[PDB]
């Protein structure tokens, strides 16, 4: 017992937090690992995503070397106050914190060879832009960029420990609207005139799931558009019936539009769903305008020619519009 | 007329039983079960599947639903379940069309369910064909053995739902032909 | 003094375990008017350490069967840094202490049962012992019965009302069908506001979609009836085709489409409801 | 049970065979003139 | 210096409003004897315009002056 105590006591003294390991020597190589516990929420409105993870660094320090103690030492987390750590930080962060209950969720581990493993439980609201031009038929390219604030590559280097096995726990994630397709690791150096700074990047590709929209946005619009075409088979003298059907279909599309935007993200950005709804709106508008023409020409001024041609053109043109839309956006 | 009435009623009973069987096999996940050579315990159906957690009891953790295509771990399963659901819709359409016996002549309604039962059998047959093709998925490969693949049973067993699907196919074909002959009589 | 109760300040001097709750996105302890932490020592060599916590623990809710969904929400904890060889946890045994359920803040859910479990995880930095408590919760359907199911069913019935209206009342039946469609859309808009923005549809979404298809089918049925009534005008037995497609002549018997609809639509809806409720309540 | 799926498979085959026997019995009864 | 993008608001308000107004005009060509048709068209057009008017001030503060 006492031998361990005096070992750690001599380890702590003579150690300067203000100086990095091998200050006059080569840069210290820091391996980095991540274990994602839960991506809590991904926001299109704010263009960000909250991510809870076990971040781990790993670096060799000669000053913290001890011998005669084959057992690994998991010191108290408060000991991390007295030990030097990298200046790692996330560039695309908007807000982040470390969980404090019951004790500060942090860990420092020493090894007999003098290596340090420094782990933290970080909940960070990272930022990623989202090309919503094809929403909801869109795939996002969200990233976590990890870099050193002050040191250049000459003073500190970052690499992924374990290679492609650096990041785990992605399979444990089940987002409520997105489906993770792939994750990629990139280790590089950003070069400026003064010097090159190390950087790591953890990039997830997220595919959006559309079955919600397919069943409550697209299918209602298609069926209201077809119910609008039902007008062309109603007898031309039935002005009340045909006008009521057309105007109520227009009102129903307006209702779908107005109440949809209440639920989708609050962004004045033009999206694919907006084009689809606008096209269906134009189609129902033209369906009512068709009866305007019909009532003026024949009643106002052996099915008539306008209904005869409408019955084929409107379904055919709507099918062509659907084909172009789905081919362009998919 | 007595004999025709009796056989018609019995045919209705059998069609209802076939519809119940179709619902049971569609919802239930016991199409493929684990085996002695299987690496882990579990069982997968058309869309739903239970996987061994990785401990003594395994908790029978399950995930997968036809309501969520994103959770079905293959494109062959999404087609097989779709065909089985189409069969469900057709047989239920016939069960509704029993109501048309009130007004329409008997022969026409009998023939209409004859074609609906034939189409239900065809869709169920197609679902049974494409269902094995999805056994090559990563989840199924991890479950029913590495050797398991497209139509390759491998280190894994087969459970009652898969054979009951073929039983329902046979029942559907028999009922379709029975209704066809009833219509002309 | 056999029991030395301790102040809440110097507890930091005494080593305490690194117990942290794994499935917690945010937790805290209230600090006023004093810290809400206590410690006690017993000269036999025992330490007791009690806190006050309000954990917003996560719970992955599988809302596929919403509002018929039952959940088993977990609450897990383990040492943050010490593997199994360094710390091992355990229960007091003899169940877990819970107060009266009637005073709990469970409105949308009803408490059912409590369970405890322990296991060892295989994380990269050693193998930690994790202990979990599962709370079983069952949702109450009463709000969704009056908000969604009964209004949707009654709107479908009002769509069926069109079959008993005279066929020549074109504006009446057209307005009835299209306004039923509009009302169903209005209900469908609010059906999802309680739920999160989940991308797969639920049981209630499927119910609403089927009701929308039923009212759409009723309006299409009237349109079909209106167009045709006014605007238009070998081996066994015999042939193999005779055994199959009657297709005789072909419709002559289409003016009586309303009589067919009057039975078909209620019967189809009843069958859909039977299968849906049996599947989601008992057989699922 | 572990991997024991003999009884369930056997009883499923038995009830399916019984149902098919009833179906083909009715069909054969109708086929005869 | 920031310049607003107007295409979103274009498709949201300017085109639907213009088309509801063109549909109102559609009444002028319907036969005058069709009292229920023209009355329903006019009043439901007013209702649709009322429904559209509410979504105007959905991404804006409650400035007393009008935009
Ligand atoms: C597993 C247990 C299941 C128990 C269910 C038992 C139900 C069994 C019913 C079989 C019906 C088919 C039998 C064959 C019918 C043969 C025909 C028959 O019997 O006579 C006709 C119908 O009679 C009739 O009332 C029969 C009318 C059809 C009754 C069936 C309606 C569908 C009800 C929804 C089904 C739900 C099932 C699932 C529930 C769990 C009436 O002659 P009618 O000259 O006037 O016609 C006009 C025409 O002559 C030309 O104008
Ligand atoms: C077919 C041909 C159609 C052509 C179409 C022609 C259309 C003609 C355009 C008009 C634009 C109207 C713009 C002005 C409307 C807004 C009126 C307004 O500004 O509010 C108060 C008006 O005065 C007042 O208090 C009290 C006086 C109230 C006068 C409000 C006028 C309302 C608009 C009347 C339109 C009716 C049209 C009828 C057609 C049937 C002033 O705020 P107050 O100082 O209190 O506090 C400060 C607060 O205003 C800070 O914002
Ligand atoms: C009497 C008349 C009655 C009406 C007729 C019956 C109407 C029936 C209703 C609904 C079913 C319609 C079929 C829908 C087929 C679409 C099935 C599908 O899932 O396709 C996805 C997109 O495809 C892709 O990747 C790329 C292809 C995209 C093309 C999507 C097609 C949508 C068409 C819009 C539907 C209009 C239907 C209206 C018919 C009248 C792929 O899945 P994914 O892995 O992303 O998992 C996400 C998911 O699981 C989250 O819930
Ligand atoms: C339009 C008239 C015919 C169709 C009516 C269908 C039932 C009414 C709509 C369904 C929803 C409703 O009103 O009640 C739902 C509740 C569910 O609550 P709980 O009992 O599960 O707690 O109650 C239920 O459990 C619903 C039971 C419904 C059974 C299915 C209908 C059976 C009809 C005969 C079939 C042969
Ligand atoms: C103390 O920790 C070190 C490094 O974390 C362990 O060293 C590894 O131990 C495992 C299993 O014991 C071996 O498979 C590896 O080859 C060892 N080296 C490395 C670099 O991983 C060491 O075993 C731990 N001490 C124990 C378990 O008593
Ligand atoms: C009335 C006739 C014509 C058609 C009726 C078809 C009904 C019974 C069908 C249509 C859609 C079906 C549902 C589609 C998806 C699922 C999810 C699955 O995990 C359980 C079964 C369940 C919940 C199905 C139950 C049966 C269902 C409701
Ligand atoms: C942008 C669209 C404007 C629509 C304006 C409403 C016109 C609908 C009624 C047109 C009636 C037909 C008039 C022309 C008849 C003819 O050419 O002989
Ligand atoms: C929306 C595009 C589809 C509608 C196409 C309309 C084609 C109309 C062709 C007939 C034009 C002549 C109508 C007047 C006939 C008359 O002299 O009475
Ligand atoms: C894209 C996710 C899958 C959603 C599956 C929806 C199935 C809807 C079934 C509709 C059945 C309509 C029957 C209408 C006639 C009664
Ligand atoms: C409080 C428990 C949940 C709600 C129970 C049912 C509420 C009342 C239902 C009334 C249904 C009226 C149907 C009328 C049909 C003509
Ligand atoms: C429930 C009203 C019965 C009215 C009977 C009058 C003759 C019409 C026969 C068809 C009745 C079918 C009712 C189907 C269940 C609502
Ligand atoms: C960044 C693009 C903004 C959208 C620009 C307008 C797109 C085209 C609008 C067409 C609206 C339909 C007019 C139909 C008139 C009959
Ligand atoms: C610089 C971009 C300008 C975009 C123009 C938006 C036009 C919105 C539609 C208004 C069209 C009114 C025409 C009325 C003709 C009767
Ligand atoms: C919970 O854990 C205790 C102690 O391990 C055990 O006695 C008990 O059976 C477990 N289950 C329940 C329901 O309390
Ligand atoms: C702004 C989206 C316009 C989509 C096309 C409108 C329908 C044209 C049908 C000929
Ligand atoms: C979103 C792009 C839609 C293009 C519409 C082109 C008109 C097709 C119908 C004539
Ligand atoms: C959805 C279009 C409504 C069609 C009415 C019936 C058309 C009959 C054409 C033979
Ligand atoms: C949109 C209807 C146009 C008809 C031209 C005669
Ligand atoms: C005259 C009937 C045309 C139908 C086009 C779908
Ligand atoms: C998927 C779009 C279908 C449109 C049919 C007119
Ligand atoms: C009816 C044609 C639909 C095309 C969808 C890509
Ligand atoms: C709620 C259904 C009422 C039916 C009356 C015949």
């Amino acid at each position: 017992m006492s031998f361990v105590k005096e070992t750690v006591d001599k380890l702590l003294k003579g150690y300067d937090i203000r100086l990095r390991p091998d200050f006059g020597g080569p840069p210290v190589c820091v391996g980095m690992n991540i274990d994602i516990a839960s991506i809590d929420m991904v926001s299109e409105v704010n263009m960000d995503y909250t991510l809870t993870m076990y971040f781990q660094q790993y670096w060799r320090d000669k000053r913290l070397a001890y011998s005669g103690i084959p057992l690994n030492l998991t010191l108290d987390n408060r000991v991390a106050d007295q030990l030097w750590v990298p200046d790692t930080y996330f560039l695309n962060d908007k807000k982040s914190f470390v969980h404090g209950v019951t004790v500060k969720n942090r860990m420092i581990r020493l090894h007999p060879d003098g290596t340090v493993l420094y782990g933290l439980r970080i909940t960070t609201t990272a930022a990623c832009m989202m090309d919503l031009r094809r929403y909801p038929l869109d795939e996002q390219n969200c990233t976590l960029e990890i870099e050193s604030y002050g040191y250049t590559t000459d003073d500190i280097e970052f690499y992924w420990r374990g290679g492609d096995k650096a990041v785990t726990g992605v399979e444990r994630i089940e987002l409520p609207q997105f489906s993770i397709v792939e994750h990629r690791l990139v280790s590089r150096n950003v070069v400026f005139a003064t010097g090159a700074y190390p950087r790591l990047s953890l990039s997830f590709r997220l595919k959006r799931n559309i079955g919600y929209f397919i069943l409550q946005t697209y299918m209602p619009s298609i069926l209201i558009t077809i119910l609008s075409w039902v007008s062309f088979w109603i007898n031309y003298d039935a002005s009340a019936a045909r006008v009521a059907l057309g105007i109520t279909t227009v009102l129903t599309m307006t209702t779908i539009n107005t109440h949809l935007r209440e639920t989708l993200p609050k962004i004045p950005y033009v999206k694919a769903i907006d084009m689809y709804l606008m096209g269906c709106f134009v189609f129902v508008f033209l369906a009512l305008l068709e009866y305007a023409f019909v009532n003026y020409i024949f009643f106002g001024r052996d099915v008539n020619a306008i209904d005869r041609w409408s019955r084929i053109v409107f379904p055919f043109t709507f099918s062509l519009f659907n084909l172009v839309y789905w081919l362009y956006y998919v | 007329m007595r004999n025709s009435r009796a056989i018609g009623v019995l045919w209705a009973i059998f069609t209802i039983c076939f519809a119940i069987i179709n619902v049971v096999v569609f919802i239930q996940p016991y199409w493929v079960g684990d085996s002695v050579s299987t690496p882990k315990p579990g069982y997968f159906g058309l869309f739903h599947y239970c996987v061994g957690s990785g401990l003594a009891g395994r908790e029978l953790t399950c995930r997968g639903s036809f309501t969520d295509f994103s959770t079905i771990p293959s494109s062959a399963f999404k087609a097989a379940a779709f065909f089985v659901l189409l069969s469900m819709v057709l047989i239920l359409g016939c069960i509704t069309c029993f109501s048309l016996f009130f007004f329409c002549n008997t022969a026409t309604v009998y023939k209409i369910c004859a074609w609906m039962q034939l189409l239900a059998a065809l869709c169920l047959v197609l679902g049974c064909m494409i269902f094995p093709d999805g056994w090559d998925a990563e989840t199924i490969r991890d479950m029913c053995g590495a050797k398991t693949g497209k139509y390759s049973l491998g280190d894994c067993s087969v459970r009652w739902a898969y054979i009951l699907a073929i039983i329902g196919i046979l029942n559907a074909l028999i009922l379709s032909f029975l209704a066809f002959v009833l219509g002309n009589r | 003094i056999k029991v030395l109760r301790l102040n809440s300040n110097m507890v930091g001097k005494i080593w305490i375990p690194d117990t942290f709750f794994r499935n917690s996105k945010k937790a805290d302890a209230h600090w006023i008017t004093t810290p809400n932490r206590m410690l006690r020592i017993w000269n036999d060599g025992r330490v007791l350490y009690t806190l006050r916590l309000t954990i917003d623990a996560e719970c992955q809710l599988q809302l596929h069967n919403f509002p018929m969904d039952e959940h088993s929400c977990p609450l897990e904890f383990s040492s943050y840094g010490y593997p199994r060889e360094e710390i091992v946890y355990q229960w007091k045994r003899s169940s877990v202490e819970v107060g009266d359920t009637r005073s709990w803040r469970l409105y949308q859910f009803s408490f059912v049962g409590l369970r405890n479990t322990t296991e060892v995880v295989k994380t990269t930095s050693g193998d930690y012992v994790v202990m979990s408590v599962y709370f079983d919760l069952s949702r109450r359907m009463g709000y969704f019965t009056i908000q969604t199911y009964i209004p949707c069913t009654l709107i479908v019935v009002l769509s069926w009302v069109s079959f008993w209206i005279n066929k020549d009342a074109v504006p009446a039946r057209t307005s009835l069908g299209i306004t039923t469609v509009l009302t169903m859309t209005t209900l469908s808009t609010i059906a999802r506001k309680s739920l999160p923005k989940v991308s797969y549809v639920t049981a209630m979404d499927l119910f609403v979609s089927v009701c929308f298809i039923f009212v759409f089918s009723a309006l299409v049925e009237y349109g079909t009836l209106h167009y045709f009534v006014s605007n238009r005008k070998c081996l066994d037995g015999k042939d193999c085709a005779s055994f199959f497609c009657c297709f005789e002549d072909c419709h002559i018997r289409i003016a009586k489409m309303d009589s067919y609809a009057r039975i078909f639509f209620p019967t189809a809806f009843c069958l859909f409801n039977l299968v849906y409720w049996v599947s989601y309540l008992y057989l699922g | 049970d572990s991997r024991d799926y003999s009884t369930e498979l056997s009883v499923t085959v038995a009830v399916g065979a019984s149902l098919l026997f009833l179906n083909i019995l009715a069909f054969a009864a109708l086929y005869y003139k």
